[PDB]
């Protein structure tokens, strides 16, 4: 095996291949784009080279940075992952030229299954099953290969992947629900027979479409060159390490293993999490990840990019982390996930996790009706849970809590609210999605009330520990203990099994604009002459224009329009203008 | 105006770089050769790692002496030694030997200037030849001529302000009381020499002949004068010494005002850049100076609906508090009402006050006479001459005539002052005295009134020029625009370690 | 760090021209030679007596026995240990 290999890839997946270098004690290194140097990859590797600017153009995309970063480090080989340069003919020739093992298939056959006019013509000469040129209700099925060298080839099994947002993957399964043992076979040796055909080693991917009414009529669709995204729910139901036997592979190794070592021991799920925000239509969004909980239930894995202090940003794509569940069958296993997403806890950053549980929790999904349309269908019909009485309540006692706690028994820094009569009640004014309220705390964190503008009065216990990064509240007597993050204006919770921020924002004006607010007055600020008159009179302009110029003292005053509206004009180029003369009217 | 501004700090830091080299490379090398450290290389070797270093007045004496005094032949200016911020004061020997030219004196005494006003401690780093005599009489004997250093050190020994020389070389005629009149001197063994009067004075008035070594030197004052105190085996040596001196001082005065957490600036220092006009006829709103220049963005501005041709409000610079007072047009007496009554509001509260000049004077005619604009400026006059707490002023723009007085230039001893490279500074403008010449030449034509215009024009833009302002010591330095938050974050921790005396004004001409 | 922002404690070298060099001489094996650093932790510079420029960047934890280097783009990750007087590294295969 190599003594040190390149991760030429980010994120969590360049987490998941530095792992399993660890593992079999190779020498790691990480690159990684200056928006990546805080990234938890480039800590977990034993060396990283920055290899570019932020744009992925510049950094990952880069041949001769990545190439230059192996060079340098004396990296024996490079595991590209996926999505970069992974399937790039270049890459791996730049690679071979310089000596450098690249782990993963052929030239050869990363230009042949990189078109499909190509692929078919390759695919359809070995007999397997090619579409005639359409499906009714298509299941997205795809079978992962894995060769070597020496000419062995085995199906590790097939993976549904047809739940599918704009043909975005979020959920993926391994096994399909739709095969049975006798047509799998089937899919198994076609794959091995596109996987002969171009002569493949490494990990590959086959995918097909087959008719949610037909299970058995298989047609080839795309061959991938690379592992997948989707690869641990394979590596879970049959216990191979896809990426070490990639290595092995590339190391000249041969298989080691044969047909009847493949088993499939249960059924895996997995859940992509996105900072992507449903509400807001998918659109990405991003952050510093504030805090992090991740789960570790019996059965549950997370692979993940994400640390505590993290930036995600829009230079690459919003995927940040799998959860995968196993279990004995598929109600099981998605019990397990949805038990795994209502754990995944990422502050700072809105995420689909939401929307995940959602579908999680969806009828057709359950009972696996699934098609590739199907999330295209059920996500109009999404909403986001209501914000509660509960979810305000716990940020206002946090914020209550932390600084009753911050005042140390310093009777006028304690929010007390004390009055020589009734007291007052410690007030926040909350925005929590689409609702902004009151909360009216009364009492002290050991035993209060609180109550909320269009909501209800409930008891309320706090639990603030300074520092730390725990809070618990007990309302009406359930104990809910919260992960909490805070910034100077937004406060983070998670718990409960749901996620939400919170803004504490300032009141009303007790008394609301006169449209004249929308009207302004340009007066001149010297005694002078207008020199120039810059906008008809009576026109709409915007609050980037001049609209009159007063000369005084040899200097132009060009006086700019302060809001978008129809200017009056009330001079004329010669007029004698006094401090103070309105020279036009800007109104709404 | 970005790419104005830039060719004009391209000028600056082309200027600094020049003078920072001081005397000819052969008087460098000779220097070198005698095995002594390069003046500004022992003004850095006496700061502790790393530290800020604000130079008083780099570019003096440029454009005069035929530039054969480079920075007036000294470097001057604040460093923090030992934990204590001190005034250095080094001669530059690479210069003339160090001579005192009429400048180099003025530049010294504002250096104790700023010492006793801050209550900063003085080091001397003497290396000086003496009086530059063709000009003795701009050396001597005068009130601010050389004697008055002197007088500076006693009167700053009985505040308890410590006074430390280290002779690094020549130490000759009244220069001798620098170190003499130090509270603890420190002399390098073979190079040091203080005598009130040289080998070739001895051998005038005595036929006596003496080496420098042998008429003063270290060896003779540490062991047999007690002129100095300690011997030093180098100029390394020396600097460890006065390092170990600084240390025994205890400390600075905590600031009299509460000072907060510093915030960043919401900005780019540069984009002053963009919002500034070199062209003092172009107007532009300050307040976009001011937003990026303080901490957060954050300015309260007091009376903002009223006297609008003057800004004033309250802010945060580095965490320390200021009151920003800033020219955003001509002075009106509504301007100068607001500014006196801010100042008494300042003076109250204890803030520090700054002063943003960009200033061509008051508003001139009959119904402003009548209205007595007169008396409103020297109510805002009062109120500067008079405020207690410290002043710093920055020259953005013009500063003419009594709107210099008004916005407190050089006379009302703001604790420091600081010009930017497009500033100009004079009597009037000059446009307003070519017009206003023409004015009393009466009608005459215009190929005839640009001909008398341009000499006065000359006049008033060579005098008024920021370089020949610095030259003259009239401001503590041309700073580039970029760096103000900067200086004055610097100069805010300065002011804040001498205590505040009680509040008293003037009659005030209500 | 430990200046916290205070102008007249960090190290920046700051001038009205041009800026001079956090400068350190250093004794290493048989080597003693200065270190001239400019910029700022986050983006800086060091130039080495007989030695050649690097670009620098430098993550410093209060307290932590961890302390990251980025030289010429390589990250390097170090265990730290101070005296008065003595600064032991250990990072990339070597202890010094
Ligand atoms: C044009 O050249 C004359 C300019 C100078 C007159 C103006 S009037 C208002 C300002 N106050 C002052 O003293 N000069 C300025």
């Amino acid at each position: 095996t190599f003594d040190t290999v390149l991760v030429a890839n980010r994120g969590e997946i360049a987490v998941r291949v530095i792992r399993t270098l660890r593992a079999m004690g190779i020498r790691s290194v990480a690159v990684f784009s200056e928006a990546d140097a805080g990234a938890r990859h480039v800590t977990e590797a034993d060396v990283a080279v920055c290899i570019g600017p932020a744009a992925a153009r510049h950094s990952y995309l880069d041949i001769d940075a990545v190439v230059g970063a192996a060079r340098r480090t004396d990296a024996q080989a490079v595991h590209p992952g996926y999505g970069f340069l992974s399937e790039n003919a270049e890459f791996a020739s730049a690679l071979a030229t310089a000596g450098i093992v690249f782990i993963g298939p052929p030239a050869s056959a990363i230009a042949t299954m990189g078109d499909k006019i190509a692929a078919k013509a390759a695919v359809s000469a070995f007999g397997v099953p090619v579409v005639p040129g359409f499906v009714q209700r298509p299941r997205h099925i795809e079978v992962q290969v894995l060769a070597d060298g020496h000419g062995n080839v085995i199906h590790l099994g097939e993976r549904e992947c047809s739940l599918q947002r704009r043909h975005q993957k979020v959920i993926e399964e391994a096994p399909s629900p739709l095969l049975d043992e006798a047509t799998r076979a089937r899919i198994g040796a076609a794959a091995c027979a596109t996987a002969r055909s171009v002569d493949y080693t490494g990990a590959g991917t086959v995918e097909f479409i087959v008719s949610a009414d037909r299970p058995d009529e298989f047609f080839f669709m795309e061959m991938n060159t690379r592992l997948q995204v989707e690869h641990p729910v394979t590596e879970l139901v049959t216990g191979i390490d896809l990426v070490e036997q990639q290595i092995r592979i590339a190391a000249g190794e041969p298989l080691a293993i044969g047909q009847d070592d493949i088993t499939l021991t249960g059924h895996a799920v997995e859940a992509r999490v996105y900072a992507e925000d449903p509400a807001a239509g998918f659109l990405p969004t991003g952050g510093d990840v504030l805090g992090l909980r991740e789960p570790t239930g019996r059965g549950v894995r997370v692979d993940s990019g994400l640390a505590a202090g993290t930036v995600v940003g829009s230079d690459y794509d919003p995927m940040l982390s799998k959860i995968i569940a196993h279990g004995s069958d598929r109600a099981s296993a998605l019990q397990i996930l949805d038990r795994a997403l209502a754990d995944t806890a990422v502050l700072g950053v809105t995420t689909n996790i939401e929307f995940l549980r959602f579908l999680l929790a969806d009828d057709d999904v359950a009972a696996g009706r699934l098609d590739t349309g199907l999330l295209d269908r059920r996500a109009p019909d999404f909403a986001p849970a209501t914000v509660g009485d509960e979810q305000l309540i716990a940020a206002a006692a946090y914020l209550w809590a932390r600084q009753w706690s911050a005042a140390g028994g310093d009777l006028w820094r304690v929010p007390s609210g004390w009055r020589v009569g009734e007291w007052a009640p410690a007030t926040f004014r909350l925005h929590a999605g689409d609702r902004t309220d009151h909360v009216y705390i009364t009492g002290n964190p050991e035993r209060a009330s609180a109550a909320v503008e269009h909501g209800d009065t409930h008891t309320v216990s706090a639990d603030f520990t300074p520092g730390s990064d725990t809070f618990a509240v007990t309302l009406d007597g359930l104990r809910t203990d919260y992960r909490v993050a805070v910034t100077d204006s937004q406060i983070w919770l998670s718990g409960g099994g749901r996620t939400w921020s919170v803004q504490k924002v300032r009141e009303e004006p007790v008394r609301p604009d006169d449209a004249h607010s929308g009207d302004a007055e340009l007066v001149s600020p010297m005694p002078g002459s207008v020199v120039a008159v810059g906008v008809p009179d009576g026109s709409d302009v915007t609050a980037g224009t001049v609209v009159v110029t007063v000369e005084a003292m040899k200097m132009e005053h060009a006086l700019t329009a302060p809001v978008d509206g129809v200017a009056k004009i009330l001079v004329a180029v010669g007029d004698q203008v006094k401090v103070g003369q309105p020279l036009a009217r800007i109104t709404a | 105006h970005r790419d104005e501004h830039l060719a004009l700090v391209a000028e600056l830091r082309s200027k600094l770089a020049a003078a920072a080299l001081g005397g000819p490379e052969r008087a460098r090398e000779r220097h070198v050769g005698r095995g002594k450290l390069l003046p500004r290389d022992r003004v850095d070797g006496l700061l502790d790692p790393g530290s800020p270093f604000l130079e008083l007045a780099p570019l003096a004496a440029g454009g005069m002496y035929d530039d054969e005094c480079p920075g007036a032949g000294m470097i001057a200016g604040i460093g923090r030694v030992s934990g204590r911020e001190c005034v250095i004061v080094a001669n530059d020997a690479t210069v003339k030997g160090g001579t005192y030219y009429p400048i180099t004196v003025k530049k010294h005494l504002r250096a104790q200037e700023i010492a006793l006003q801050n209550k900063l401690p003085c080091i001397y780093l003497v290396d000086s030849g003496g009086a530059f005599l063709p000009r003795q009489d701009e050396v001597f004997p005068d009130r601010d001529h050389f004697g008055r250093i002197f007088y500076n050190q006693a009167t700053m020994s009985a505040q308890g302000i410590a006074q430390i020389a280290a002779v690094l070389g020549s130490c000759t005629a009244g220069g001798a009381y620098v170190p003499a009149m130090s509270d603890e001197a420190v002399i390098v063994r073979n190079q040091g020499t203080i005598f009130l009067g040289g080998p070739p004075l001895v051998k005038a008035a005595t036929g006596e002949v003496v080496t420098a070594e042998e008429l003063g030197g270290g060896d003779l004052h540490s062991k047999t004068s007690g002129v100095t105190d300690h011997l030093a085996h180098d100029d390394r040596d020396a600097l460890r010494i006065v390092r170990n001196i600084v240390a025994t001082l205890g400390p600075a005065e905590p600031p009299p005002w509460q000072v907060l957490p510093a915030v960043d600036p919401i900005a780019d220092q540069t984009e002053l850049y963009d919002v500034v006009p070199v062209d003092a006829r172009v107007p532009y709103d300050v307040h976009e100076v001011i937003t990026r220049i303080v901490d957060g963005g954050e300015f309260g501005e007091f009376k903002a609906e009223y006297g609008t041709t003057l800004v004033t409000g309250f802010a945060r610079i580095h965490g320390h508090p200021v009151g920003i007072i800033a020219n955003n047009g001509v002075l009106f007496g509504e301007s100068a009402v607001k500014g006196a009554h801010f100042i008494e509001l300042c003076d109250k509260r204890k803030t520090p006050l700054l002063f943003l000049q960009n200033i061509s004077g008051f508003m001139v005619g009959r119904d402003y006479e009548a209205g007595g604009i007169a008396k409103h400026g020297a109510k805002m006059v009062t109120a500067v001459a008079c405020a207690r707490v410290p002043k710093l002023t920055v020259v953005i723009g013009g500063s003419y005539g009594a709107g210099n007085y008004s916005m407190c230039g050089r006379a009302y001893s703001p604790r420091f002052l600081w010009m930017w490279p497009n500033a100009r500074i004079s009597v009037m403008g000059g446009e307003q005295a070519a017009s206003v010449l023409a004015t009393v030449r009466g009608e005459m034509t215009d190929a005839e009134a640009e001909e008398f215009k341009a000499p006065i024009r000359e006049q008033y833009e060579h005098q008024g020029n920021p370089y020949y302002s610095t030259a003259r010591l009239w401001d503590d330095g041309v700073i580039d625009p970029a760096d103000t938050r900067t200086v004055v974050g610097l100069a805010l921790s300065v002011v804040g370690q001498a205590p505040l005396e009680p509040v008293s004004y003037g009659v005030f001409r209500m």
